[PDB]
RNA sequence: AGCACAGUCUUAACGAUGGAUGUCUUGGUUCCUACAGCGAUGAAGGCCGCAGCAAAAUGCGAUACGCAAUGAAAAUUGCAGUGACUGAAUCAUCAGAAUGCUGAAUGUAAACUACACCAAUUCCCUGGGAAUAGUGGUACUCCUACAGAAA
RNA sequence: UUUGUUUUGUAGCAAUAGUAAUUCGUAAUUAUCCGAAGUGGUAAGGACUAUCCUUGAAAAAAGGAGGGAACGGCUUUGUGCUUUGCUACUCUUAAUACUUGUAUG
RNA sequence: UUGUGUUGAAGCGAAAUACGUGAGUUUUCGUGGAACAUCUCCCUAGUGCAGAUCUUGGUGGAAGUAGCAACUAUUCAAAUGAGAACUUUGAAGACUGAAGUGGAGAAGGGUUUCUUGUCAACUGUGAUUGAACAAGAGUUAGCCGCUCCUAAGGGAUAGCUGAAAAGUGUUUAAAGGGGUCCCCGUCUCAAAAGGGAAACAGGUUGAUAUUCCUGUGCCAAUAGUAUUAUGAGUUAGAUGGUAACAUAUAUAUAAAUGAACUCCUUUACAUAGGCUUUACACUCGGGGUGCGUUUUCUUUGCACUUUACCU
RNA sequence: UAAAGCUAAAUAUAUGUAGGAGACCGAUAGCAAACAAGUACCGUGAGGGAAAGAUGAAAUAGUACUCAGGAAUGAGCAAU
RNA sequence: GAUGUUAGGAGGGCAAAUCCGCCGAAUUUAAGCAUAUAAUUAAGCGGAAGAAAAGAAAAUAACUAUGAUUCCUUUAGUAACGGCGAGUGAACAAGGACCAGCUCAAACGGUUAAUCCUUCGUUUGGUGCAAACCUUUCGACGGAAUUGUCGUU
C-alpha cells in the first residue's frame, strides 16, 4: 500500500497550523519576585480576537519594575474582564475574577 | 476540459524552471530552490556521476580552454629554471 | 519581454550578432544560423 | 612607423604625452571611419602592435622603476616569489629530505658504503 | 601584493572609442541642436563626461547613456544657450 | 509533303533519378614504450571579449588570431597596407612581460553588472603638478608565535 | 476702517499653447470661443448599517509626545566654577563668496 | 612462388558458336582512369542472404488521386512590374461594432522593429508581398520600474546527528548599532500587481519618448567660515476666543528651545447593502464656424466650439 | 615477542600527454565524431545526440566570347 | 581558555586508468525459491601517489628446518565451505623477479635543556649577462620545552 493520510501529517508540509493572521502564544507573566511575594497589577488595554482560538485574549500591559518601561502580555480573558480594568498577579493578590493566583 | 491533458494545457507553458547556471553556462539553474540540475553550483562539489559516462565526458577535464595547464605543459622537458631568459645574440 | 537583465541582454546581443553569414572576402579563397520563429536559443 | 628600441629607452614623460595623444589621433581616424572613408585603415595594426611593443617595455620598465625599491628583503611580495606549483613549493626541501639524525650519522659517516672487487 | 604594470582601468582613451555619423545622429544636430557620441561599456555617465569637458570646452546641459545591442554604449550630449551647437559640427564633421 | 490508333506488357540502345561498387584516407582501433597530477602564487570548467574588412572552428586576453627574447630566416597577401636589400615578413622555440568577468570563490549578494567597511587610492620628476565616484584589503576552519582584557 | 450698488476676468495657469472656417507671396492675420442644464455609465471619496464558531499581513520609513541632561555674549582673577565693567541678543528660510576630492542626481 | 598494368588496372553495363552439372570460371565490346592478381603450396577470418512486422538509405503503384470547406464578400479603374484574384492608390459594397483582428497591457519570444534593396528557397494557389533574404540603423530617465522593506518561505551561522554525503536551524549567541558605561540586537535572500521621495503639458523621429526639445515644477542630498536679509522669540522662548476652535501670507505662512530613557500614531488592510459628493463619460435647446435628398414639404437632414502638473 | 611508527626495489595502470608499431577497419566500417563532433538539433530538467570525405596534374587552367531570353538558363560556327 | 581586518602559514576545488578506506544492491544461477550465488561486485561517500597499499614476525613449520613485504610459475580447482544442492575455495613448502633495513617507548647530561623554533643584522666562496640559486655563520633577540627535546643506546 501507500502512507495513509493520518500517517501523512506528521510530516507538516500542508498540515502546519494556518497561522498567519495569530496575534501571539497566550502566555501568563513570567514567575517573578513581585509575582512572587505580592501582587502587581496591570492594565487590559484591549481585548482581541485570535483567529485560531474561539477564546477572546486580553492585550494586558505590565509596569516592568526592573527598568523604566511597559510590558505587553497575551492573556486569555475570563468571562468578565473588560478594557480598563486592573488586574493583579501573585501570592497577595486579591480572590477575584481574573486576578492571577497561585492555586 | 478545454485546456485538456495535451494542447489545451501546452498553452499554460510560461514562466520557467531553470536558468543559465553562471558556474555552467547550461539552462538548468532551478529557480525556486536556487541549486543547478546540472553541477549543483551552490554546492563546493561538481556533481558528477559514474552512471553517466556522457556526462562524464562531455564536461570533463579538457573539454575546456584549460588556459593554465596547457601552458605548464611541455615545461617538464625543458626544466628551466625561474626567471632564466635564452643567451642574448 | 521589454524588462530583462543585462546579462540576458548581453547574451541576445551576442546571439543575434552570431547570426551574420560568413563574409564575402572570405567564402571567396555558414551552418549555426538560426531563425528567431524556427530554433529558439533557449534563454 | 615606430620600433622597438627608438621608445625603448625614451623619456617617461614624452612616452606618455605621444601615447595620450596618439589615441586622440586613432579616434580621428575613426570619425572619418564612422564617415565614408575607410582609406587610412591598413595601418591601425602597426600602430596597435607599436603600442603593445612599447608597452611590453613599459610595464617592464615600471616593474624595474618599482623593483628596484623592494629587491631582495627575503619578504618578497606574492607575485615576487618563486611560481612552481603547489606541490614542489609545499615539498620538503632536499636539505631536510636528507637530514639524518646524529646516530645513523655517526653510522655512515664513519662507516661509509665503498667500492670493492671479486676475484 | 605590488603590481608592477600600470593601471588598466580605462581612461577616456578607451572608454570614449568614436563619434557616430547616423542619420539620426546628424538630424537632431540639425534640427535642435543635440549631439550623440559612442563608447565603452563598462563607462557610466560621469566617466563619460568627463571627457566633453576634457578634451573639449563645451559645456554639458546633460549626458545621457544607453546600452546597445552590439556590446557598446551610446551617448548623447547637450549644450547650452551660451554656445551654439552649428559649428559643433563643422569643426567636428 | 505523307504514314502510323491509344493504353498495358516484354526486349535492346541511349539518357534521368539514386548513390551502390571499385580505388583512394592528414581518421579510428588495439598493443608496446616513457613520463605524470593542477589549485587561494587563484585550478578544471563557464561566460565576455580580441583581427582593417572576421560568422564558426583554431589561437589569444585590454600588450587580446598576438608582445618581448632565442634559432631559422625575408614576405604577409583574397584586397588593402606593412616589411632587409637582419631583434624587421613568416615559421619554430618559448624561460621574460602580460594574463578581462567568474568559478574551490573566499567582504555581503545574485534571473541584481546591487550593496558594504578599512587604508581615500594611483601616476608624473627625484619636496612640487594631475586622474579621479576612481585601486588593494576584509570568508570559514585550523597551526605556530604575539597582544591587551578575565577568576 | 466695514457693509451694500456698478466696471475687468472663460477664479488665479488660460491662450498666446492646442483645435477649427474663409481669404491670401508661398509666409499670415482674420473672427468666434455662450447661457445654461439633463441622464447616471465608470471611478474615487464620505458618513453609515449589517455579517462572521471567517475579525480579514508585516517591516523599511516618517511623525507626535511624556521627561528634563544642556541655554544671553565681549574681556578680565584664581582654579567647566564665584567674581569685577558694558549689555544691545539668539535662532529659524533663502542664499552670497574662500576652504576639503570636483560638493548633485 | 610469378605475373598483368597509361600501349589503360580494379569496378560497372551489355554480351559469348566459351567451359562446368553447379556454385561459378574465362573471354568480347563499351565505359572507366589507377592500381590488380597468384589455382604453386599453405596461413588466416568481422568470409557467401530473399525473408527476421530485420537496420540504414533510396524509390514505387496508390495518384495528378484524397484534398487546399470555420471566421457572411467582394467589385470597377489606375500604378509598378517580365508576369497581378490575394503588392500599392482612388471609387464602391460590406465587416469588426462598445465584451473589437482598437489603444496601452505582463509572462514568453529576441531584432521579428525602422529604412533601403531584393526573390535561390519559404510565404501549402499566385506573389512584384512578407514576421523570408541582404546591407545599414534604431531603445537617451534624479521623477517610469528594478534597486530598498518585509510575507508565504529559501539558503546559511552556532551547535547537534551522520563514515561522509547530508538533516535541523538557538536545542548552555562570549553575536553588529545607539547614545555616553549602559541599552538594543542571528546573518542573508525572497514581491517589475503588497509597502514606497519626487513630473506635467505641448512638440519632435523612417524607427525612442510623461526618457529627446520648449516651458514650467517637484524630491532627496549638500563639509568648515565672513556677509545679508526676513520673520519671530528674547537683556531662557506668543495669541485670542465664556467654547469648540484657531493662531507667522517674508520670493516660501520658517521663525511658540531641548539629551538619555519611554509611550503612541501613520505605513496598515475583510465582505455585503444602499445613500450621498465630485471628477470623467454621455446628452439637450437656442449663440460662432461647413456639406444635402427637395418630381413634393421645409428657421430644412446633419456637421466643427479645449486647458496638464502648479494654490 | 601483540596492543606505537617509517621504509626504496621487483608490481598495476579502459586516465592525461608524448612516441612506435599491427596478418586490425577502409566513410551504413573504424571512436558517437576522417568534416565547423559531443557540433547542429530535441527535452523544463537529469539527459539524449546525428547526418555530412573524393573535380582536376594544375583552378597561379573553375568556364572567356556570341546568340536567344526579364531572368533563370539553353545553344554555338566560340572556349580551359 | 575567548577575541583578533596582529605576524607568518595550511585545508577547501578539479582530475581517476592503476591505488586506499567506508557504504552497499538487485538483475542472474539454482531450470521454482527463501540460505546460497550474483558479490565482500555495480551504484553512492570520502582520500593519495607516480605508483599507492604492504612490509621487518606475538611468521611458518615439525624438517638435516626456513627468515620483512610485494609480484610471477606452482601448490590448486587442492584442504575446506555449501538446501554438502547449484556453486564457492585458500594457505605452507618449492622454483624465480627484486632484495637495506630501521626508530619512537625506560638509563645516564641534574657540577648546568646539554635540545628545538621565530626574527633581525655581518660574512665562506661560487657556478649564471641577468633574474635567481647553491653554499655560508658570528651571533643577538624573542620564545617552546622540566606535564620531557636532544646528546645515550
Amino acid at each position: 500500500g501507500r502512507v495513509i493520510r493520518g500517517q501523512r501529517k506528521g510530516r507538516g508540509s500542508i498540515f502546519k497550523s494556518h497561522n498567519h493572521h495569530r496575534k501571539g502564544a497566550a502566555k501568563l507573566r513570567h514567575l517573578d519576585y513581585c509575582e512572587k511575594k505580592g501582587y502587581i497589577k496591570g492594565l487590559v488595554k484591549d481585548i482581541i480576537h485570535d483567529p485560531g482560538r474561539g477564546a477572546p485574549l486580553a492585550k494586558v500591559i505590565f509596569k516592568r519594575t526592573e527598568k523604566y518601561g511597559k510590558k505587553e502580555e497575551l492573556i486569555i480573558a475570563s468571562e468578565g474582564m473588560f478594557t480598563g480594568q486592573y488586574i493583579s498577579c501573585g501570592t497577595k493578590a486579591p480572590l477575584s475574577v481574573g486576578n492571577i493566583l497561585p492555586i | 476540459g478545454k485546456a485538456g491533458k495535451g494542447t489545451g494545457s501546452f498553452g499554460k507553458r510560461n514562466g520557467k524552471t531553470h536558468f543559465l547556471c553562471l558556474r555552467c553556462g547550461k539552462r538548468s539553474y532551478h529557480l525556486q530552490k536556487k541549486k543547478c540540475a546540472s553541477c549543483g553550483y551552490p554546492s563546493a562539489k561538481k556533481r558528477r556521476f559514474n552512471w553517466s559516462v556522457k556526462a562524464k565526458r562531455r564536461n570533463t577535464t579538457g573539454t575546456g580552454r584549460c588556459r593554465y595547464i596547457k601552458t605548464l605543459r611541455r615545461k617538464l622537458k625543458n626544466k628551466f629554471t625561474e626567471g632564466s631568459t635564452p643567451k642574448p645574440k | 519581454g521589454s524588462i530583462k537583465r543585462f546579462r540576458l541582454k548581453q547574451r541576445l546581443g551576442k546571439c543575434r550578432r552570431q547570426n551574420r553569414p560568413v563574409p564575402h572576402w572570405y567564402r571567396l579563397k555558414n551552418t549555426k544560423r538560426r531563425h528567431w520563429r524556427r530554433t529558439k536559443l533557449g534563454l | 612607423n615606430v620600433k622597438a628600441y627608438e621608445l625603448r629607452t625614451l623619456k617617461k614623460k614624452e612616452l606618455l604625452d605621444k601615447l595620450d595623444e596618439l589615441k586622440k589621433e586613432l579616434s580621428g581616424l575613426r570619425i572619418s571611419k564612422a564617415l565614408g572613408n575607410s582609406a587610412k585603415n591598413s595601418k591601425i595594426h602597426g600602430v596597435r602592435k607599436n603600442v603593445a611593443r612599447v608597452l611590453t617595455v613599459y610595464n617592464q620598465k615600471r616593474k624595474m622603476e618599482l623593483r628596484q625599491l623592494y629587491k631582495n628583503k627575503k619578504f618578497k611580495p606574492y607575485n615576487l616569489r618563486k611560481k612552481l606549483t603547489k606541490n614542489k613549493r609545499l615539498q620538503l626541501s632536499p636539505k631536510q629530505k636528507a637530514a639524518m639524525t646524529l646516530r645513523q650519522k655517526k653510522k655512515v659517516q664513519n662507516f661509509p658504503q665503498r667500492k670493492y672487487l671479486v676475484v | 601584493i605590488v603590481k608592477s604594470c600600470h593601471s588598466k582601468t580605462l581612461d577616456k582613451y578607451g572608454l570614449i572609442k568614436y563619434p557616430l555619423t547616423s542619420e539620426k545622429a546628424m538630424k537632431k544636430i540639425e534640427e535642435i541642436n543635440t549631439l550623440v557620441f559612442m563608447c565603452d561599456k563598462r563607462a557610466n555617465k560621469k566617466n563619460i563626461k568627463k571627457s566633453v569637458k576634457n578634451l573639449f570646452g563645451i559645456e554639458c546641459d546633460k549626458v545621457n547613456v544607453l546600452n546597445t545591442l552590439n556590446g557598446d554604449k551610446k551617448a548623447y550630449v547637450r549644450l547650452s544657450g551660451e554656445h551654439d551647437a552649428l559649428e559643433v559640427a563643422n569643426k567636428i564633421g
